[PDB]
């Protein structure tokens, strides 16, 4: 779970 | 000096919650934010990773952080950074990749 940057 | 090498995990601070899960900001991130700008991130001391976790208008996100096996700490679409305080810094100015700039510690507070 990691929104892209 | 005495104050130890690498940061201690300084879990004293709002946005540095070294305790919360991911959900357990996210949660308070619903409590906190809607100005889109509202940030908390996180960083454990035992094994695993960090993540940058801020809400944008109503959707809260999550953005690993770590190293690069050279010892500063960094983010795979985000940027790279010495510590989470320059990481959290640098992007309390901009995004730099994030949905959204930084503005506000999301996490809880401490007692009172």
């Amino acid at each position: 779970t990691y929104e892209t940057l | 000096g005495s104050r130890r090498a690498s940061v201690g995990s300084h879990e004293k601070m709002p946005w540095f919650h070294g305790k919360i899960s991911r959900e357990e900001s996210e949660q308070i991130v619903l409590i906190g934010s809607k100005t889109n700008g509202k940030f908390l991130i996180r960083a454990r001391d035992n094994n695993g990773s960090y993540a940058l976790c801020l809400l944008h208008e109503g959707k809260v996100l999550h953005y690993r952080i770590d190293k690069d096996k050279t010892g500063k700490l960094s983010i795979p679409e985000g940027k790279k950074f010495d510590t989470l305080w320059q990481l959290v810094e640098h992007y309390s100015y901009k995004a730099d990749g994030l949905l959204r700039v930084l503005t506000v510690p999301c996490q809880k507070i401490g007692t009172q």
